[PDB]
């Protein structure tokens, strides 16, 4: 039962992610393997006038986090940022 | 390139 989520595109560049999400509404997002740091992952998210990018942080027990709160999986991280703003500078909430 | 949480 392994298929990736419809918004997880492993190979998509930063620039391709910005072009895509400019054609979607605020909060729409994708996850990609990081281009500037091999082995990282990135969430690109449509904000009001532009697309901003967040680095997926990990610890040794394998949690995922972006800011403070920690999650056992990428999907649980996603789901939590559906109702807590992923941006600390404006109000922005993951939506699909 | 910048990231908003770093």
């Amino acid at each position: 039962d392994i298929e990736f989520p419809e918004w997880f595109h492993e190979g998509l560049s930063r620039h391709q992610a910005e072009n895509l999400l400019m054609g979607k509404d605020i909060g729409f997002f994708i996850i990609r393997a990081s281009q500037s740091s091999p082995g990282d992952f990135s969430i690109s998210v449509r904000h009001e006038d532009d697309v901003q990018h967040f680095k997926v942080m990990r610890d040794t027990k394998g949690n995922y986090f972006l800011w403070t709160e920690k999650f056992p999986s990428l999907n649980k991280l996603v789901d939590y940022y559906r109702t807590t703003s992923i941006s600390k500078q404006k109000q922005v909430f993951l939506r699909d | 390139p910048d990231y908003e949480n770093l």
